[PDB]
């Protein structure tokens, strides 16, 4: 296969039968087992909240730039007062929320037959969470759409998943970097390349 | 030559290139960037 | 109940193998009006079933299906007014709800081991969970959880068979099979159907759960050297295979091309020798009393999917000794002979 | 004034000895290793020199799995 | 019957003790000897939690004292403990220094042993419960150092999604 | 008996013997004196010297014990 760079065999502790595979681990981390479930669990989580994050900033920044919408900038989009609730109390909510979400996940990981077996009340609902996979929880709770019933032979969709997540996460990195020297959106960036791309880069900025 | 390389990664000549390569490194850095206490950067 | 609804799936095999489920039905209660819900080559299979109404053409396992095609269906199902569903679709929630929207008294169908057959039983008046996920892969019988359920001991005995797979030739479909291989050198009573050719073509009536069922072409050529000629009609899925049997095995040897499985067991009915590798006419030919040989890929497979071949005492079972459909070429041609006259 | 060139120490330092420890390790498993040491085989280490830069999670891992510290047998 | 579904239960702990849901991450009742003194000593400090917290509210709700000289009412009540404490250290049979019975146990609640398991569990979950609800108690008087624990539930039902926890768990 | 008593000849074994060099660390049994007199007959071959530049040094069956590996 192609595996990230030519001239170069994929280690043999990764090949074939994994989400988007291509070979590349040149500092040997996915070299133990159990360490490459982990990190795939870790990986597939971070491009779902990646994916996530790409747009929730691109769709609110060209409703800011066109002006649809007086939405903050990114940058600034933390320190929004809302009246119904307070962020000291949004941060405790999450913490709550996301800590049933992530330690269930978790569970899950360590133990694949738990959160659907005995005492596992979810408002009785200890069935959508049968997880069917690791990284790849299915159930009407979490796919009710259900476009890939099967995930061992959903090779494309995962690849699909797993390459467009990598893709937002290079772009989370660069909404980071790129937002932090300039203090702009990244609407703005882009459509500052897209005038003079030859004079408007990131070594443009002296 | 094989053993010339051999020579060359020896731990004395080895030790030497690198913390010669290191030390250009750090004057070079100290020139650049000279009399530095404080990491200003996100301070 | 007097309306039954059959929301079957997988293609010529799996909706072949529920005709006793069928049989069952309508020995069950006395006068039923069995409907079929199933995917294209499905329907083709019901002209051999004498029992049933409609057999429309749905493709169940679509997915995400035309929402007018999907709604007109639904629809559909609610202005026939049926009571009992019998889905064998093998799915949960949002196939569960298609079971729900119709006006059903009995909602059954089949459900996963994984998490897209939650919430079904909310909706359902029998789970039904199955194995593997690939249905068509447990074998022959498929439905002893359906076949056990409907019917139980509740009044009197299940009679949960009835002589399995009588399937059922008209004279229309005979009388254009017999023009069909008269046009070869056949004697209406003396000759030998094959269907097994590899091609690449859906009219191999093989399975969902069986890959490396159909048997090679060099292979055929070893095997049709190796018997004698009672006229062997070569049954090809596709007029592609034609050429390259003629090419193979000879231009003498008869083809006769069939795709339609009423017209195949129209076929099985005059002849007098079946060498079916794991295909719908292995079944076809276990009905109507005809001697076949059924060759497999797998001894074990063999058993899946013939667990009778001690009962007919003429389907002589062969399989290959490996996986990976390479077996002898010789015991079998031996009770070739044995068993055909 | 310390935290920040505190993690950048830390960093560095730990680079360094994990690129050494996995380097040790690597040539245990030769015939004659102190030879390793003394030439050092450079391709080796170069192939090693960047792999510790993720110092913080392999040797995270490595203690979780096991691998960090060695047992007595 | 598990306190996180999916972490493997010790093999000391199974489900068969009353209160039994497998939370001992730090291995603290490894040994068998002091996981009965623990047993034991989380069903006192549970009852003495569960006769304060009613303790609390009640004289909250109408007499609004917010629960807040030495020499005579202390020894009286260092004498009038003592005594019943060390003759509460004075048994050996465990399951009668938890569940004594006898003199203790009036109007035969303990009478039928499946109840009598029932009860148990009962009373470890609101102890238990009573225990969360007494630490509550002493750190929302150290957060907020002149209200009371009814006058906090009037402050939550007021406009809880502006006045709870954070207010104190995170500086801002 | 006539049959070997010892480890084989290869296998990597561990010193129980707490005065020894190699105390706790593992070795590599290079040959067994089948005479059924001596009291230290297995030769071990260990792969990092002592303090007196010695690799190899003779032990007994009970003050050995080999590895599951
Ligand atoms: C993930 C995540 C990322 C990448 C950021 C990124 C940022 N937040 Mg933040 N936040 C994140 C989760 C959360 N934030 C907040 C609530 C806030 C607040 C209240 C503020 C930030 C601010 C910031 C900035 C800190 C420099 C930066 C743009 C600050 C900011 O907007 O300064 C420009 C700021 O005041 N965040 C909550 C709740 C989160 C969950
Ligand atoms: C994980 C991210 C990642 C990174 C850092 C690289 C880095 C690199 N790739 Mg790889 N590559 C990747 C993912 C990645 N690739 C993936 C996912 C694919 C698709 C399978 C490829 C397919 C690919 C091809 C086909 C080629 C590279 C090449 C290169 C090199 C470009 C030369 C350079 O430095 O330009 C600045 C560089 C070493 C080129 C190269 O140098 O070949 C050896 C090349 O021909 N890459
Ligand atoms: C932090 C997010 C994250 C995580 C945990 C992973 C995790 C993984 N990746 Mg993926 N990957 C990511 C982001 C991530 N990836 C992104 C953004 C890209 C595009 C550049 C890729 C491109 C990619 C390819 C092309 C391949 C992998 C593969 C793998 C697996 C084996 C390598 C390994 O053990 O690395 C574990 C990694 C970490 C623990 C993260 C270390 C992060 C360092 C400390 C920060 C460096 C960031 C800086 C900008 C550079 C592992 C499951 C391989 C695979 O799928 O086959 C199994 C593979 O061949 N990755
Ligand atoms: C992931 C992720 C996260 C953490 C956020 C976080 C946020 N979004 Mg964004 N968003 C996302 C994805 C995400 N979004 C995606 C995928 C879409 C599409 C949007 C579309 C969207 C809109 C249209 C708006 C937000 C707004 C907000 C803010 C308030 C949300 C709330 O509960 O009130 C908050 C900063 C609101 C905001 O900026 O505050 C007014 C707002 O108007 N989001
Ligand atoms: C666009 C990238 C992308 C792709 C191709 C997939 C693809 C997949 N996901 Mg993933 N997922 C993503 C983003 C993505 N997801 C994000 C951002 C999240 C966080 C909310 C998740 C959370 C998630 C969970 C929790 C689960 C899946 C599941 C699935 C599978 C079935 C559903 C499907 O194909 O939806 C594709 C959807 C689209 C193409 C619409 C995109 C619209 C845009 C706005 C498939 C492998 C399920 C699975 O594999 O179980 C069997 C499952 O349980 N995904
Ligand atoms: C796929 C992700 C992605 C995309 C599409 C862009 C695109 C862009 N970036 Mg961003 N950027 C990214 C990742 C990305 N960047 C990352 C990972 C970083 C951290 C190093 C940055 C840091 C960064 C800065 C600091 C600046 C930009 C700028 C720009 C613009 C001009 C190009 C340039 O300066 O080259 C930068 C390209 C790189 C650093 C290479 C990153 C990896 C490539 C994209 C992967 C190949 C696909 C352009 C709109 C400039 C801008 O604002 O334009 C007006 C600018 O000042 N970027
Ligand atoms: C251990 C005690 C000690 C300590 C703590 C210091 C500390 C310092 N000395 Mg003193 N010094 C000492 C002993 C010590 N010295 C001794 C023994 C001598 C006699 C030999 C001296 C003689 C001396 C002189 C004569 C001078 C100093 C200077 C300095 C300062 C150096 C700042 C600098 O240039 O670094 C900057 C950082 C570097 C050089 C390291 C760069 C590392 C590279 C870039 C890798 C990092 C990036 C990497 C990729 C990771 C990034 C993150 C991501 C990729 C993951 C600093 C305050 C200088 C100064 O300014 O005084 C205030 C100076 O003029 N010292
Ligand atoms: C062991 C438990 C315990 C302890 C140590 C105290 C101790 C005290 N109580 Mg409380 N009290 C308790 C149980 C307890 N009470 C219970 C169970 C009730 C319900 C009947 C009350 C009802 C109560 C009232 C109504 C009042 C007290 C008052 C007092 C004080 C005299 C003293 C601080 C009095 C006081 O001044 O405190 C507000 C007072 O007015 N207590
Ligand atoms: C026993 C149950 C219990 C109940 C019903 C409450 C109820 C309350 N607490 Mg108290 N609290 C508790 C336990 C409890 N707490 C414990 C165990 C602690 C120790 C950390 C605290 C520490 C604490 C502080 C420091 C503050 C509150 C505050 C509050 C109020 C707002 C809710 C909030 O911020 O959540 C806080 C929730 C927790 C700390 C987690 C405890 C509850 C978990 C989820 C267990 C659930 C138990 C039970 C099944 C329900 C509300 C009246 C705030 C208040 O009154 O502001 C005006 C406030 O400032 N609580
Ligand atoms: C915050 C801070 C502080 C303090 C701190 C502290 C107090 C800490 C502690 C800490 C500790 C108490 C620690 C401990 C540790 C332990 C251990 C036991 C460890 C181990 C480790 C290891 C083993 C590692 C290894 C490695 C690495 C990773 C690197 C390199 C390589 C090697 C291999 C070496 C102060 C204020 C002063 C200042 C500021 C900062």
């Amino acid at each position: 296969r192609a595996t990230w760079l030519p001239g170069l065999n994929p280690p043999p502790y990764l090949d074939g039968n994994l989400a988007g595979d291509y070979g590349f681990d040149p500092l040997g981390l996915g070299e133990d087992p159990e360490s490459l479930k982990w990190y795939v669990q870790a990986e597939l989580v971070h491009s779902r909240f990646a994916m996530l994050g790409v747009a929730g900033i691109l769709f609110t920044d060209l409703l800011r730039t066109t002006g649809i919408r007086n939405l903050p900038v990114w940058y600034e989009a933390g320190a929004v007062k809302f009246d119904f609730a307070s962020t000291k109390t949004l941060i405790v909510v999450q913490f709550l929320l996301m800590g049933f979400a992530e330690t269930k996940r978790y569970m899950d990981f360590v133990s694949p037959g738990s959160q659907a077996k005995e005492g596992s009340f979810f408002f009785g609902l200890e069935a959508a969470l049968e997880g069917l996979e690791p990284g790849y929880p299915g159930g009407p709770l979490l796919n009710p759409l259900g476009l890939a019933k099967d995930v061992q032979n959903a090779h494309d969709w995962k690849l699909k998943e797993i390459k467009n997540g990598r893709l937002a996460m290079m772009a989370m990195l660069g909404f980071f970097v790129q937002a932090s020297v300039t203090h702009t959106g990244p609407i703005d960036n882009l459509v500052e390349h897209l005038s003079n791309p030859w004079h408007k880069t990131i070594i443009q900025t002296l | 030559m094989r053993d010339l390389k051999t020579y060359l990664s020896v731990a004395p000549v080895l030790s030497t290139l690198w913390f010669g390569s290191l030390a250009g490194l750090l004057i070079e850095i100290n020139r650049l960037f000279p009399d530095a206490l404080t990491f200003p950067f996100f301070s | 109940v007097r309306r039954c609804c059959c929301v079957i799936s997988g293609g010529v095999y799996e909706n072949l193998l529920f005709f006793p489920t069928i049989q069952l039905i309508k020995d069950r209660y006395p006068g039923v009006q069995v409907d079929i819900l199933t995917t294209e080559r499905g329907k083709q299979t019901y002209e051999l079933n004498k029992n049933v109404r409609w057999a429309n053409v749905y493709d169940p396992d679509d997915h995400w299906p035309e929402p007018a095609e999907y709604t007109d269906m639904i629809g559909l199902l609610k202005g026939r007014y049926y009571d009992m569903v019998l889905s064998t679709k093998l799915a949960g929630l949002g196939h569960a709800a298609f079971l729900f929207m119709t006006t059903a008294r009995d909602r059954v169908s089949y459900i996963y081991p994984n998490v897209n057959s939650a919430g079904a039983g909310l909706m359902l008046s029998e789970t039904f969970t199955a194995e593997n996920t690939n249905l068509s892969e447990l074998g022959y019988s498929m439905y002893t959880q359906m076949e056990d359920w409907l019917g139980r001991p509740f009044r009197s005995v299940p009679r949960t068979p009835l002589l399995p797979l009588r399937v059922s030739i008209s004279r229309k479909v005979k009388e254009v099979v017999a023009a069909k291989y008269r046009n070869a050198g056949a004697v209406t009573g003396k000759f030998i159907v094959i269907h097994g050719i590899e091609s690449d073509s859906k009219a191999s009536m093989q399975s969902k759960g069986d890959a490396d069922s159909l048997l090679s072409l060099e292979k055929w050529a070893k095997i049709i050297k190796g018997v004698r000629g009672f006229k062997p009609v070569f049954v090809i899925p596709h007029e592609k295979e034609r050429e390259n049997v003629e090419d193979f095995v000879g231009d003498d040897t008869s083809i006769v091309f069939i795709t339609t499985p009423g017209q195949l067991a129209a076929l099985i009915n005059d002849s007098a020798g079946v060498i079916a590798t794991n295909t719908a006419a292995i079944q076809l030919a276990n009905a109507r009393d005809k001697p076949c040989i059924g060759l497999f890929s797998s001894e074990e497979k063999g058993k899946l999917f013939v667990p009778y071949a001690e009962e007919k005492s003429n389907c002589v079972i062969i399989a290959s000794k490996t996986g990976k459909l390479a077996d002898i070429d010789i015991g079998t041609v031996k009770n070739a002979m044995q068993v055909f006259e | 004034e310390f935290i920040t060139p505190g993690i950048l120490f830390l960093y560095i330092a730990g680079w360094i000895g994990w690129v050494g420890r996995s380097y040790l390790i690597a040539i245990s498993g030769e015939k004659k290793p102190a030879m390793k040491e003394i030439i050092i085989d450079v391709p080796l280490a170069s192939r090693i020199i960047f792999r510790g830069f993720i110092w913080p999670v392999a040797a995270y891992r490595e203690f979780l799995n096991g691998d960090l510290i060695a047992k007595d047998v | 019957a598990h306190w996180m579904p999916g972490e493997p239960r010790p093999a000391y702990l199974d489900g068969s003790a009353p209160g039994d849901f497998g939370f001992d991450p730090l291995g603290l009742g490894e040994v068998p000897a002091n996981l009965e003194r623990y047993k034991e000593s989380e069903l006192i400090h549970c009852r003495w939690a569960m006769l304060a917290v009613p303790g609390i509210l009640v004289p909250e709700a109408l007499g609004y004292g917010n629960w807040v000289t030495l020499p005579t009412i202390l020894a009286i009540e260092f004498l009038a403990i003592a005594f019943v404490e060390h003759q509460r250290s004075m048994e050996k049979d465990p399951e009668k220094k938890k569940y004594p019975g006898g003199a203790f146990d009036p109007l035969g609640y303990s009478k039928d042993p499946k109840k009598l398991e029932e009860l148990k569990v009962k009373e470890i979950k609101n102890g238990r419960l009573a225990l969360l609800a007494f630490v509550g108690f002493c750190v929302q008087q150290s957060a907020y150092p002149g209200t009371g624990p009814l006058e906090n539930l009037a402050t939550h039902l007021a406009d809880p999604w502006h006045n709870n926890i954070g207010d104190i768990v995170i500086p801002f | 008996k006539p049959p070997p008593i010892g480890p084989k000849r290869g296998s990597k074994v561990k010193i129980l013997r707490r005065e020894s060099y190699w105390f706790k660390n593992v070795g590599s049994v290079v040959a067994v004196d089948q005479d059924p007199k001596t009291r230290y007959p297995v030769v071990v071959r260990f792969a990092k010297v002592n303090y007196a530049n010695i690799s190899t040094n003779n032990y007994a069956l009970d003050e050995v014990e080999e590895v599951a590996a």
